[PDB]
């Protein structure tokens, strides 16, 4: 189908993930059955005699390509067509091939990237691999973009024996391997003199479209091999078709019958329901500093800010927190009073233990309470270390929505791994709009799967992974099942104030089985199954109820004077009225006060002027 | 036999979170060795897909 | 130069404006010395032996082309290249050549449109015009579009075949009449299928850009003969480069360094001063009903309205009004409470007389007061009729602004011709944002050439035309020079209520001789030659002045009591204060207001408790 | 014989504001003859430009 299988790539630079045959497994796990790498493509520490045959299906790399200290003889990356270079290794390059020999001058000899034809951004570095040969004559100005040819480093010193040749059926002995197919096919420095782009022949009759990125198979925009900027359903456009076009005839606007939303690198019909939709038509992650998000009739938009244009806080890995790992004790003050993290929160053990490499002093676990005002996170939440004295996620008792725009390892939106906390304790979570949920490795944590997680999610295809916690059959032993009040729905904790739906009534924010309807000072009512108390000055009766409403009127009788349908401790004795009069109101036997005579303004005990001494 | 590896210098000590540092010398850059169950250029994160 | 001389184009289909030699003279007076017809090209009644050598400069016709009832030998339209076919003649055609023979077969001989290559819209019609030779052989599918060929109606039955058959040197026997050059230069049905647009040769090395309308000189987009949709500084774009580009990686938006505002048909870097700059950078006339106009920093925009918007009314000629010529008796009820006219305003003599043809009754002269709420006019204002017993423009009495986006005859904004009124009466017209003002034909109207219009236009390049109203001596003798108080600047009528400027002390909308300083009924003060009534609480000073400002703070002596800096009618007695504590004051010796005792809650008539009754 | 124009039918009378109607017969369509100083497809407007 027209959806090439994608992967997430790696971001290890030179790190080895265990033993030589435990690194290759992690390599095989991520890159097997791949067609479009969305991240990077690291192939490092792949020792002799391993079968890297799964690479013959990769066709793009939307980052860089790093081939580190391998020893295998041949890497079958003979289908790579383009390296978009969205992220540079060493801040300069987008294809690095470094030191592919173990210790004694043997190892990687062949590397037949015969289809590689374009590198949209970044230079290329070869260095220090004295076994790779026949990549020594490739004209590197046909592949690299014409801008970066000043920043390319190349060092070919294949001084290990010799190797085969490549016949003169290819341009001036420029070959990628040894054979007929493994030799370069130029498309940029053989073109005609009237096509500013790629080509497929030494003629103006077959110059390619302006939007083809590696070389066309036809002289149109629907025949490009790899699209350069966008992709409008098998047509490599330049900008997605707008929603409203100008009208030169009438100086007005119109509506495009075919207008799509710009979702990242493709023209989609409608933005995903958890992305900010601007007016132009664009799935923005978090719109401008001025505007502020606000839910429309089923979708999210954002409008301008009037008066106070409140601050927004960037998460980790973006903004001024570009190369920060956790919320360490040098950027926690920047979260002083946030209510929405326009990003994603990483908490790692380096936050507490404190680092020495990048001069970062340790954290005070009391400072972690500043997060108690956060109300929603647009990206994801990755918790990896908590104060051990703590028994629950206390700093997040107000978290309400995890949007799930940025994700961890491209899959997870809520990760709680390897923690020492007895109960999860997010007693205000409502919706995890997108992503997955992993909660594993908590050696003593009971309440993880009692919650019906299938109703916090809001998008089809969301799974949950909850293993290796404290076994359920042990929570039953030590008497740790949640309270008898919480409905059979879930319980974020043992306390009654931590349920998800109180079975009968909820006094404030804690579950109870019966409001006080006859006894107890707070004689309340069960409106909306929430015990709500009334005016204290209402008469308490042991047989009948006290009140049926917050207003001081619904009460049967009153503990003090009554003024018509409403009663209060004392009836008017100098209150303000209408037309600038001091309204006074004298009492009666049954406490039914009556308005005083308009003469006297001091006191009132009898009807009219019978309570006006001098 | 050229080492191609030598002990991590006393300037990137404690630079590796969940692994052991080491200095591959050929290109003058350090490189962790993560334990089983940790990914990241600096052995920072945990491979949640495990 | 960088721009081409533009005509304006006629719109009278088959009308003959006078006699044969006044028609031609009015024709020559327009299409002389220009190269682009922004409107329509109409050539009718050009009887034999009149020279048409002034048509050889026209290169484009942004409307239709009608050529009827001529008898001249040759209509030299050699240099015409494209007919954008925006409008249409008879609802179908964009080039009509019909009935070109007087009565004796001395018809139109040769129409040598040898450069006419592309007709962007509409079909073509030739009918009933003998003596026209060799145009019957042109292949029209090379010219008309591929979807308008089902409407082309053309018959050729030239009796007097005495005319030269063309050379064989041009394709398929398709010539325009004579000579080696009048032979069709095909550019569309000879391109190889590799081409998308039009070409300049059969080889696939000749395709022109997609925006080349007629043809091309080179293979790029900067070589088009004439652009198809837009024109970005000698580069025929298709949509103006947007102001903000969508970053495909970080899902955000970035400011385009080369963005331009799309003003009509040319990408400009700044909208005109009287055009509302929409959000996504496109100079537009009037935006959608969901929005409403608003000004800021001297430019205009329009934003969303709170809930339902107000009412804005389309002018005459725009939108639903296309059958209408003026505000006839029918459509006048649609202008109920329009505070603006997003359109035009034509008042023709047919409105008051009664249009028998298009079934509408005569207008009641009193009904022309519905237009007293109109405060601005986006387009122009054309008045040619009035209930000639009212000697002023009594309807447009509070009118304030004429934007003049659309103009009459492409040059005029305010047009008051052929009236029987005595004074203008537009005593509130403050600015004419764009256009030119004509006031002629008014047989008895004197107070017009007294207003210095130069301070009403704002935009330079505007000229009045005020001619043949009344010889100043013909009303100087009857004293019809306006009042001696309308200060030297201008004058709209004979009353003080009409002067535009104002001397010594104006009283709002009226000029006066002096201020009510010292005497008068209301005390006043002077600032910027305007007097505002002193606060009612300042004492009438029969000696010196009374106040130095509007507020009671600038009085020389308060009439009643004095609560600190302010002059009050009665010291406060119930005003909200701090900590929800009321405020009661009293008047002492010098009528000064001082606070009560914190205790005295019923107020007090004296200091402390020794003042409130107890 | 010299017949391209005839009198205006009794349904397009008062159809021409500032001119006199005349019904050219070739295409059965009326055509005003505007007086000196009025343009428009129906002798509607006053020519403000000369």
């Amino acid at each position: 189908l027209e959806e090439k299988k994608v992967c997430q790539g790696t971001s290890n630079k030179l790190t080895q993930l265990g033993t030589f045959e435990d690194h290759f497994l992690s390599l095989q796990r991520m890159f097997n059955n791949c067609e479009v790498v969305l991240g990077n493509l690291e192939i490092t520490y792949v020792q002799r005699n391993y079968d890297l045959s799964f690479l013959k299906t990769i066709q793009e790399v939307a980052g860089y390509v790093l081939i580190a200290l391998n020893t295998v003889e041949r890497i079958p990356l003979e289908n790579l067509q383009i390296i978009r270079g969205n992220m540079y290794y060493e801040n300069s390059y987008a294809l690095a091939v470094l030191s592919n020999y173990d210790a004694n001058k043997t190892g990687l000899k062949e590397l037949p990237m015969r289809n590689l034809q374009e590198i949209l951004h970044g230079a290329v570095r070869f260095s220090n691999n004295p076994a790779l040969c026949n990549v020594e004559s490739i004209q590197w100005r046909d592949i690299v973009s014409s801008d970066f040819l000043s920043n390319m480093s190349m060092d070919f010193q294949n001084h290990l024996g010799s190797c085969q040749k490549c016949d003169p059926s290819c341009p001036n002995g420029s070959c990628w391997g040894a054979g007929e197919e493994n030799c370069q096919k130029l498309t940029k420095i053989i073109c005609a003199q009237q096509c500013s782009g790629r080509c497929r022949g030494k003629s103006p009759s077959d110059c390619c479209h302006n939007q083809c990125a590696a070389g066309c198979t036809g002289p149109r925009e629907s025949d490009c091999l790899v699209c350069r900027k966008f992709r409008n359903e098998a047509t490599c456009k330049d900008t997605c078709p707008p929603l409203m076009l100008y009208n030169p005839t009438t100086y007005q606007m119109d509506v495009n019958p075919e207008g799509k939303y710009s979702f990242g690198a493709t023209c989609v019909k409608k933005c995903p329901r958890n992305y900010v939709v601007t007016d132009h038509g664009s799935c923005v992650r978090a719109c401008g500093a001025d505007s502020y998000e606000m839910e429309e009739d089923g979708v999210r938009k954002c409008k301008k800010c009037e008066g106070p244009c409140r601050k927004v806080c960037n998460g980790i890995g973006i903004g001024e927190f570009k190369d920060s790992l956790s919320i360490n004790a040098t950027n926690i003050k920047h979260f002083k009073n946030c209510t929405s993290i326009s990003g994603d929160l990483h908490i790692l053990p380096v936050a507490f233990r404190g680092d020495s490499f990048t001069h970062t002093p340790p954290l005070d676990p009391q400072e972690l309470d500043i997060l108690k005002t956060v109300k929603e996170i647009t990206g994801f939440l990755l918790i990896q270390a908590w104060p051990e004295n703590r028994t629950d996620l206390h700093a997040f008792e107000n978290l309400e929505i995890i949007r799930g725009r940025t994700k961890q390892h491209g899959q997870f939106s809520l990760a709680v791994v390897s923690l020492n906390i007895t109960s999860l304790g997010l007693r205000s979570l409502k919706e995890i709009s997108d992503g997955d949920v992993i909660i594993s490795g908590n050696k003593n944590l009971c309440y993880a799967n009692t919650i019906n997680w299938k109703k916090l999610f809001g998008t089809s295809g969301q799974k949950t992974k909850i293993i290796s916690n404290r076994g359920e059959n042990s929570c039953k032993a030590t008497g740790q099942v949640c309270h008898a009040l919480c409905s059979p729905e879930g319980c974020w904790g043992p306390e009654p104030r931590d349920c998800v739906s109180c079975r009968n009534v909820s006094r404030g924010r804690e579950c109870v089985d019966k409001c006080n309807l006859l006894e107890g000072e707070p004689r309340e009512f069960v409106e909306n199954s929430e015990c709500i108390q009334c005016h204290p000055e209402c008469l308490p009766q042991a047989m009948n109820i006290t009140c049926t409403g917050r207003g001081p009127d619904n009460c049967i009788q009153c503990a003090h004077y009554i003024d018509g349908p409403h009663c209060v401790k004392t009836c008017p004795a100098g209150v303000m009225g209408e037309n600038n009069t001091l309204v006074w109101k004298y009492a009666d036997a049954g406490h039914v006060c009556h308005l005083c005579h308009p003469n006297c303004t001091y006191g009132c005990t009898g009807p009219g002027l019978e309570g006006c001494p001098t | 036999v050229v080492s191609h590896f030598n002990d991590c210098p006393d300037s990137h000590t404690q630079f590796c979170f969940h692994g052991t540092c080491r200095f591959l010398v050929q290109e003058d850059k350090p490189a962790c060795v993560c334990h089983s169950g940790y990914v990241g250029a600096r052995c920072e994160h945990a491979d949640l897909l495990a």
